[PDB]
């Protein structure tokens, strides 16, 4: 429905999604290759 | 540590009341006129630049020394 | 001869001796020593943590250097799509409207196209319309 | 049948889901400025200014009653889900006084899998301090399959619920007519919901609860005790049990009462085997209250002319000194929502400070009253929800006299007598607060100075000038001497707070009598000063909301403004909402001096280890009686002594409460930017950095504002009370998990 | 060392940040054209057209007091 | 007593007369403005300095302007 | 001089003080066409009776208070109130309305005062009358 | 010489939009000081404590416009 998707893009839906993504992103690299301090 | 804490804090002091009795000229005794084009006058003019710089200094300190303590704790 | 007071990691004795026992960060069960061989060729201080140095010496380029340009480069790319993105809805009706109702297909075009942000950067300054004149600005009385 | 619906009132669409603010008329025209942002989140669910028709507002309610219900019954069926898949219950269960609770389970990230410390038993995990462990022990909770299949059906109500709102909002909305019968629904909820929920869970309690526990109290291990259907489908285990079971429902018909002695007992006192209340006592006093309930239902005229009548009752108890007596209050309680808010409000946040000083001193949860962090937790956690219900109260009260109070309907009534003689009362109450404050936090200063001085022979001590509190050891001595005497079918007093022997389980001190000395009587007295002092603030705002001297037509200025202006010399925080913002600090004071008494009286005088010759050694020893005198001892020997586990806790299982410790410490800080400063510089700095976002031409369209001046407050009071809320929660937990 | 003069160098930038725009925002600013007219210390200009709460130039050394403080701590 | 000033932007909205609450102001007739009346303030000395007139004013600056000065029993609005 | 049957009242603790016969008090007439209850500024509801009302406050604002309730909450709109204000000595001061018309309302005959001929930008600076009892609005 | 449709630059000094651009909303032809009517996209800070808009139209004279267009 068009009123579903124009919720769907308001301001805190799309600020936590985008921050939701970037957290993931984050977590993902963090366990596949944790304790970077520095380009080795 | 008695006379460093001392002096330390009677020259904070000292520093606040410098700027509090310049603003106290700037409301009183400063003429617009007769200070026309000088620096006087220069600085009310890039005064927004001066404190935009200002906030960014500042706001680019906090951020990214908070950061390094939060991480290191 | 720089450093003096700074030991390389694989031979400071603390270093060496607080590296065994090196917790797993991960459930990775050697994640410890991955970080003890991977902070072995670091500075380390007489308490054997790892030091990062920042002078602009290319030997330690990996502490500052290499991070400064990825960080650059990405808050560039968020500046720069915020900026064409507000700069494009500013001209429509409702310009507010959109600020809190995000207008999704224009977004992720700006989204995607921000990896050129420098090129777009640097045309912008030379074509002028980057920067505004201090007379287009509105102004506080002095 | 009174029922009176309409019938597809509001159109189910998702139109309105993509035009925030529209509920609001000044809010659905767009934003212009930030301010439109916070505004939004503001007057949401504020009903009663978005449309002027109650019975609109009324509907609201309702559903929106139903979504706090739904979403309540989610965290339950949330909490049993995580306590059936990621804790050790069933470890826990079969040694409970070996294996610490834990149902909170960490991913290894970033290291936080150090929070996953060793809670006994091999398991790793969060060690939870709610109790959930031993209430559910209490409802004969013995496998995970349970717990998992009670988490399900939370999830259905939660769903049952949300279709409800759904129902009698969209489709099916009552009538205000239907709304408006008082009589009939404190009738309902009288018998049908209290009577009627107490009266089966004592059901359950006879006929599941007690021979589980008796099983498990004996020495069963929890897989050989039977399943709780079996006892129903077989009654020769319960009979077993409990022989008075082979008589079955016969007495009970006959008033043959005394045969079901055995499992509906008097006894009163704790379980020495589990350290909480006997299940008998609890059954007995569950059925007791139950019948209560229903025979106080039956007692409103609904339907058939048999019953009370609420107006009669109201306007019938006037008296010569109140002129009018309560005329008009029914009119002001059956069309004023805000007015029902501020009661049970009040009456509520009472309610749960009499359940945390009433749950420590008989702890009815096997294995709790051994577990001082759960009883720590649970006190202070119930404390400070009755504190904010008790100060809402004080608040919607306001909010109904700016707005619901009509001075054509009150005439002569008590409200109106209360609105005369207001500054007497105000000045009265000003005075017993300076009274109060000064002789008591000056017998502390003065403590202070004397042991200062060297003249601890001045002091108001027990060695000192006495001070002791007489009547509480009265009372204390009446209540110990209450079994056979004034209660003669009482085997043991109430607690063993008031008196008697040491009830100590696994060698942990469970409830010891507590001595009242010279520091109970200036603490009690000093709690008696700060809740004069609250209620003073919220009565000011109350009673004042209307008008006053200074300024005579605040009721037109609304409820949530922040100020008339700067004349007549300053009128800054003269609204109910300032009144209100203003209490909320001393509420935090008086509840964090009451939590902190709790804290170091139970650390001192009662918990501990007990020797097996007999011999008590408390956890800070009987450092309370000469050292809670004086302000230095309490920073001393409380914040400085009992902060060191706190402190200590990084690089262990506690690093997360040093964080947090830390956290608390930090936000407390930030809300002084809030409070101690106002809007003008922060919009003029606002003003230069809009002029450099315009420099780049990166300008929003939306406007950006300071924040208001009654929004900074709020932004303040908010942080300032999440940070040392924090900082209390972590500091307690800390000290409570490091002390055995 | 590094992290404390670092922190110290922010708080004297935040220090500077609000003496100078107190200096330089006392003759006026949007929210108020006309401050020098109303002298150097004032309450406010009442709730309307925002909320004042602080304008004044005294105001901003009032708030400058507390960094110093802080940055003394 | 404080002073009240108006300046020669009013536009004769009347909204400044309207939101004060001792009656210190009043409309008097005018040529500047198209409403062909500005504000005046004769009875100044009853004024408590609540700002309310400053508030209603819609110019993009106040065309009525109130400075705090000396403090009387009235403009202290005291009841004792 | 000043009359008027006061409204009933049972009496309140935020009535007059000891300024009343000291400095000054107020005094509000109007002329109610029914008894009906209105709200004292002071805190508390009375009747106001048919005909003449007569009340005494300590303050002007509390009076145009009173005013404003009386032709805003009422449908039979009280528009005729008076506002005095009363001298310890016997002085009855007419305070309110000014001639006879509100003055929301233009009325001619009337005087300007505290206008100037220029606009709020236009102030001298400080600093051209320092060292004089004048502020930059007073010139 | 200032017409509909005019988009003039403020030079009142005070204004909130001094160096802001406007459009000229009206003009009245007669004796009054302040004739020009100018209307903005923006808001000042006009309103009451917790308001959620300004105002964004003012009057202006003649002299203290500059046509832009
Ligand atoms: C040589 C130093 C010097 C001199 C000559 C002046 C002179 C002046 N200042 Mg200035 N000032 C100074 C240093 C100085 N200042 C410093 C260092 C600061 C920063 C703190 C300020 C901050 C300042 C402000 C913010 C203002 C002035 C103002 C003024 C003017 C008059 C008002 C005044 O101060 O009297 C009145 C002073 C007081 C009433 C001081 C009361 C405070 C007391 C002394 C504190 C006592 C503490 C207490 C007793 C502690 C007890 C401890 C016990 C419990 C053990 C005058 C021109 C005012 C102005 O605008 O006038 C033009 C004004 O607004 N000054
Ligand atoms: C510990 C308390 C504390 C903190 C953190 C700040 C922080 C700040 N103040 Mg401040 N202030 C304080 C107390 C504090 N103040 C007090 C008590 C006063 C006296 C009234 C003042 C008076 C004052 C003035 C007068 C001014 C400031 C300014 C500033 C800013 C300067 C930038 C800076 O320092 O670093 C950058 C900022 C930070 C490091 C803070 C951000 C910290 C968080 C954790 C970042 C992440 C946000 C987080 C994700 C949000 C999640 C929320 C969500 C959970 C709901 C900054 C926001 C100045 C300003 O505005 O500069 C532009 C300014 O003019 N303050
Ligand atoms: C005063 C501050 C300061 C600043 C701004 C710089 C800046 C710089 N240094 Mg540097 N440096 C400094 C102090 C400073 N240095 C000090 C105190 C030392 C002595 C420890 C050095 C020792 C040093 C070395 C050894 C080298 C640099 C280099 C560089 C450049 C790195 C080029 C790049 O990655 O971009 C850069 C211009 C590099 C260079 O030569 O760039 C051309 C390099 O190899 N620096
Ligand atoms: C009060 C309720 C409550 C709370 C506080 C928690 C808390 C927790 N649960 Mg839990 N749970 C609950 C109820 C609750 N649960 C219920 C009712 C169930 C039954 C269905 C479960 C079933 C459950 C399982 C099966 C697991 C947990 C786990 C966890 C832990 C990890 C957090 C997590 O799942 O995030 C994980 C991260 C996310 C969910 C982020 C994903 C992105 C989110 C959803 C963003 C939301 C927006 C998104 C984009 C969708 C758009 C929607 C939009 C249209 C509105 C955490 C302690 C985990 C755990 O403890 O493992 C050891 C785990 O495995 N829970
Ligand atoms: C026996 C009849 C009965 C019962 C049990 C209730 C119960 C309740 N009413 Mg209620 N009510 C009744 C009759 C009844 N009402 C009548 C006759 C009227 C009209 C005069 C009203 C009008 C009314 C209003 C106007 C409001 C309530 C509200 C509430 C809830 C308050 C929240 C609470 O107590 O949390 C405790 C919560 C629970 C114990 C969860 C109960 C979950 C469901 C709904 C209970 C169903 C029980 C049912 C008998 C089936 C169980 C039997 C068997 C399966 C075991 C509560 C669930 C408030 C509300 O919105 O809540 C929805 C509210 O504002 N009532
Ligand atoms: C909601 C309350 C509730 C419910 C549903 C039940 C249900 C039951 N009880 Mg029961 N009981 C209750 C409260 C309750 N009890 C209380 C409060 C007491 C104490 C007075 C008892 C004392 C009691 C006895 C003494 C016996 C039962 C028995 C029974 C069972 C057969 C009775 C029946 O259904 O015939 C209608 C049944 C499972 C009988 C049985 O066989 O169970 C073992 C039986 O002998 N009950
Ligand atoms: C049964 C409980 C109950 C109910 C139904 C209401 C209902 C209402 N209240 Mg009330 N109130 C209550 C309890 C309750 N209140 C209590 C206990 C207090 C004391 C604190 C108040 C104090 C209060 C005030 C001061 C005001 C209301 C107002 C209102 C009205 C709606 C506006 C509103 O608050 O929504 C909007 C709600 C919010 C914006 C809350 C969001 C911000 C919260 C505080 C953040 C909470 C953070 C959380 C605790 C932790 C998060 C940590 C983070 C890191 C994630 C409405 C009639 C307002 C009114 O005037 O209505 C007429 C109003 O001004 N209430
Ligand atoms: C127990 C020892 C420790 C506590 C001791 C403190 C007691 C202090 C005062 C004595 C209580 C007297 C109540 C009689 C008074 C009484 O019963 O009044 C009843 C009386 C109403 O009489 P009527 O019969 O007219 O009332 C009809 C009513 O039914 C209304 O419809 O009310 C009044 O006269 C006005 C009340 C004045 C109240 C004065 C304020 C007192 C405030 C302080 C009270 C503090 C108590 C705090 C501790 C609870
Ligand atoms: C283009 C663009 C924008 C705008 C950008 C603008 C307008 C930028 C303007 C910048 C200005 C006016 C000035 C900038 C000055 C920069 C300076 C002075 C840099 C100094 C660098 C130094 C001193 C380097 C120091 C060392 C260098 C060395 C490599 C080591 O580390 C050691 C160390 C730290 C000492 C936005 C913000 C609008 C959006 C963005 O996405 C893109
Ligand atoms: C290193 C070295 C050196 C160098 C040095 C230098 C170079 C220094 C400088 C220094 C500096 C360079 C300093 C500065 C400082 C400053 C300050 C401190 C400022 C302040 C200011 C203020 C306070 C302001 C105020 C005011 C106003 C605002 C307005 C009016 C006026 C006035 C002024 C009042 C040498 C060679 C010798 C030797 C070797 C070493
Ligand atoms: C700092 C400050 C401001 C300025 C602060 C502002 C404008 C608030 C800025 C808030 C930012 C934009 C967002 C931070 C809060 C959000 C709730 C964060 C949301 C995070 C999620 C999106 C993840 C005032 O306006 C003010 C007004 C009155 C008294 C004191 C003060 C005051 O102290
Ligand atoms: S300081 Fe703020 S709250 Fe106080 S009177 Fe002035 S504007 Fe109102
Ligand atoms: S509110 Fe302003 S524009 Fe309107 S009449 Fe009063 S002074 Fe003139």
């Amino acid at each position: 429905m068009d009123g579903l998707k124009s919720f769907l893009s308001t301001a805190p839906v799309m600020i936590m999604a985008l921050l939701t993504f970037t957290a993931g992103i984050l977590i993902e690299f963090n366990r596949f290759y944790p304790d970077l301090l520095f380009h080795p | 540590a008695a006379l460093y804490t001392h002096h330390q804090y009677i020259a904070g002091f000292l520093m606040v009341g410098a700027f509090a009795h310049g603003a106290i000229f700037f409301v009183r005794d400063y003429d617009p006129v007769a200070n026309k084009d000088n620096v006087l006058a220069r600085m009310l003019e890039h005064k927004e630049a001066l404190i935009s710089h200002l906030s960014w200094v500042s706001l680019f300190l906090g951020f990214h020394t908070l950061g390094l303590y939060v991480h290191n704790d | 001869d720089d450093f003096a007071n700074l030991t390389p990691c694989s031979e400071n004795p603390a270093y060496l001796a607080k590296s065994k026992n090196f917790l797993n960060t991960t459930n990775d069960p050697n994640s410890g020593k991955i970080r003890a061989e991977r902070y072995a060729s670091a500075l380390c201080g007489p308490e054997g943590y790892p030091h990062l140095i920042v002078d602009g010496r290319f030997t330690h380029a990996g502490d500052f250097l290499i991070p400064s340009i990825l960080f650059l480069y990405i808050a560039g790319w968020i500046g720069w799509v915020g900026r064409s993105y507000l700069i494009e809805i500013r001209e429509s009706k409702n310009p507010e409207m959109q600020e809190v109702v995000i207008n999704v297909p224009l977004a992720i075009k700006k989204m995607l196209g921000g990896f050129l942000w420098p090129l777009a950067a640097v045309g912008e300054y030379t074509s002028g319309k980057l920067v505004m004149k201090d007379s287009e600005i509105p102004t506080s009385p002095r | 049948a009174k029922v009176s619906v309409d019938n597809n009132p509001v159109p189910t669409s998702f139109e309105k889901w993509g035009k925030p603010g529209h509920f609001d008329r000044t809010l659905a025209r767009g934003p212009k400025t930030t301010t439109w942002i916070w505004n939004l989140h503001a007057n949401a669910h504020d009903f009663d200014s978005q449309t002027s028709d109650l019975e609109d507002v009324s509907r609201k309610i309702f559903s929106a009653h139903f979504g706090h219900l739904a979403v309540v019954f989610v965290w339950l069926s949330g909490m049993y889900f995580h306590g059936a898949k990621f804790s050790n219950y069933e470890g826990w269960l079969a040694d409970p006084t070996h294996i610490k609770p834990s149902a909170q389970v960490v991913w290894p990230i970033v290291g936080q899998g150090i929070l996953n410390g060793d809670v006994g038993g091999g398991f790793h995990g969060i060690q939870i301090t709610s109790g959930l462990f031993y209430l559910w022990r209490a409802s004969g909770f013995t496998d995970s399959y349970q717990l998992y299949c009670t988490a399900i059906g939370g999830l259905v109500m939660a769903a049952l619920m949300l279709f409800a709102g759904w129902f009698h909002y969209h489709v099916k909305a009552p009538k205000l007519e239907w709304f408006q019968n008082v009589e009939s629904m404190m009738n309902h909820h009288l018998a049908g919901l209290l009577g009627l929920g107490s009266l089966g869970w004592a059901g359950h309690q006879i006929h599941v609860s007690m021979p589980i526990n008796k099983l498990l109290d004996a020495g069963v291990a929890p897989k050989d005790i039977p399943l709780p259907h079996e006892f129903i489908l077989e009654p020769s285990k319960m009979a077993e049990l409990y022989p008075s079971f082979a008589q079955g429902l016969t007495p009970f018909f006959t008033l043959n009462w005394g045969v079901y002695s055995d499992f509906l007992t008097f006894k009163g006192g704790l379980n020495p085997v589990t350290g909480g209340l006997w299940l008998s006592d609890t059954a007995h006093h569950h059925l007791a209250i139950a019948v209560l309930f229903i025979i106080a239902g039956h007692m409103y005229r609904t339907n058939w002319g048999i019953g009370h009548s609420m107006k009669e009752i109201l306007e019938a108890h006037k008296g010569p000194f109140t002129g009018e007596g309560h005329k008009g209050l029914y009119e002001i309680l059956t069309t004023s929502w805000h007015a029902q808010l501020a009661i049970n409000l009040a009456l509520l946040g009472s309610l749960t400070i009499i359940v945390a000083q009433h749950m420590y001193a008989m702890p009815p949860y096997p294995y709790q009253a051994i577990d001082y962090a759960t009883q720590l937790s649970l006190f202070t956690h119930h404390m400070w929800i009755g504190g904010f219900l008790i100060v809402g109260a004080g608040a919607h009260g306001a909010i109904f006299m700016v707005r619901d109070y009509d001075p054509a309907k009150n005439v002569n009534n008590l409200l109106d007598r209360m609105l005369r003689h207001r500054d007497a009362i105000i000045s009265h109450l000003n005075w017993v607060c300076i009274f109060l404050g000064f002789h008591s936090f000056g017998l502390y200063i003065h403590n202070d100075t004397m042991r200062a001085l060297g003249r601890p022979q001045d002091m108001f001590s027990d060695t000192a000038i006495q001070l002791q509190p007489i009547f509480a050891q009265w009372v204390q001595h009446l209540h110990t001497l209450a079994p056979g005497a004034t209660a003669p079918n009482a085997l043991a007093t109430a607690s063993y707070a008031f008196g008697g022997e040491t009830i100590a389980v696994a060698g942990k001190v469970a409830m010891m009598p507590i001595t009242l000395g010279t520091a109970d009587f200036m603490v009690h007295h000093i709690h008696a000063f700060t809740i004069h002092v609250t209620a003073l603030i919220l009565l000011k705002g109350v009673l004042y909301a209307r008008s006053s001297r200074l300024v005579p037509d605040k009721a037109n200025l609304g409820f949530r403004f922040p100020c008339d202006g700067p004349g007549r010399g300053g009128t800054c925080q003269v609204s109910g909402w300032d009144h209100v913002f203003l209490g909320l600090f001393w509420m935090y004071n008086s509840l964090s001096i009451v939590i902190f008494h709790f804290s170091w009286k139970m650390q001192s005088d009662v918990w501990g280890t007990v020797s097996p010759d007999g011999s008590v050694t408390h956890v800070t020893l009987g450092n309370f009686a000469q050292s809670a005198i004086t302000i230095n001892g309490w920073l001393r020997d409380f914040l400085w002594a009992q902060a060191a586990n706190v402190i200590n806790s990084y690089g262990s299982a506690l690093s997360a409460y040093g964080i947090m410790f830390l956290a608390g410490h930090f936000v407390f800080a930030f809300s002084l930017m809030f409070l101690f400063s106002g809007r003008g510089y922060w919009q003029e700095l606002i003003e230069s950095i809009v002029w450099a976002h315009n420099k780049l031409n990166v300008a929003p369209a939306i406007q950006p504002r300071a924040l208001s001046i009654i929004q900074g407050r709020a932004v303040g009071v908010a942080h300032y009370l999440l940070g040392g809320i924090v900082t209390t929660w972590a500091f307690f937990l800390a000290r409570s998990l490091s002390i055995g | 060392d590094f992290l404390v003069h670092h922190a110290i160098a922010l708080g004297l930038h935040t220090t500077a940040l609000i003496l100078i725009k107190g200096a330089l925002d006392a003759r006026g600013s949007k929210l108020m054209p006309d401050k020098k007219d109303f002298g150097y210390s004032f309450p406010c200009d009442g709730p309307g057209r925002g909320g004042t709460c602080d304008i004044s130039a005294w105001d901003a050394f009032y708030l400058a007091m507390f960094w110093m403080l802080n940055t003394l701590g | 007593s404080h002073s009240v000033k108006i300046y020669d932007t009013c536009i004769g909205c009347t909204q400044c007369v309207r939101a004060c609450p001792l009656d210190v102001l009043e409309m008097v007739p005018w040529d500047g403005c198209k409403a062909a009346q500005i504000a005046s303030s004769p009875r100044t000395e009853d004024c408590v300095g609540c700002k309310r007139c400053e508030t209603a004013c819609p110019t993009d600056f106040l065309s009525i302007r109130v400075y705090l000065g000396a403090e009387t029993t009235r403009s202290m609005g005291l009841a004792y | 001089e000043l009359s008027g049957q006061p409204p009933k009242f049972g009496g309140s603790t935020g009535g007059l003080l000891s300024k009343a016969n000291r400095e000054e008090k107020y005094a509000i007439t109007w002329t109610s066409a029914s008894e009906q209850v209105f709200e004292m500024p002071t805190g508390g509801a009375a009747i106001m009776n048919e005909g003449e009302n007569l009340l005494y406050l300590a303050r002007k604002e509390q009076c145009l208070a009173l005013g404003t309730q009386l032709r805003t909450k009422f449908k039979p709109k009280i528009q005729d109130y008076k506002i005095y204000r009363v001298y310890p000595s016997g002085e009855v001061q007419y305070l309110h309305p000014a001639d006879g018309v509100f003055p929301e309302k233009v009325n001619e005959g009337r005087e300007a005062q505290g206008t100037k001929t220029r606009r709020i930008g236009q102030n001298p600076e400080p600093v051209t009358i320092k060292f004089s009892g004048k502020a930059p609005y007073e010139v | 010489a200032l017409n509909r449709g005019d988009k003039v630059r403020i030079k009142r000094t005070e204004s909130y939009w001094y160096g802001d651009v406007g459009t000229v909303a009206s003009v009245e032809k007669s004796g009054i000081l302040y004739p020009v009517i100018v209307r903005f996209d923006r808001v000042n800070y006009n309103g009451f404590s917790g308001s959620a808009s300004g105002v964004n139209t003012n009057n202006f004279a003649e002299n203290e416009l500059e046509l832009v267009q």
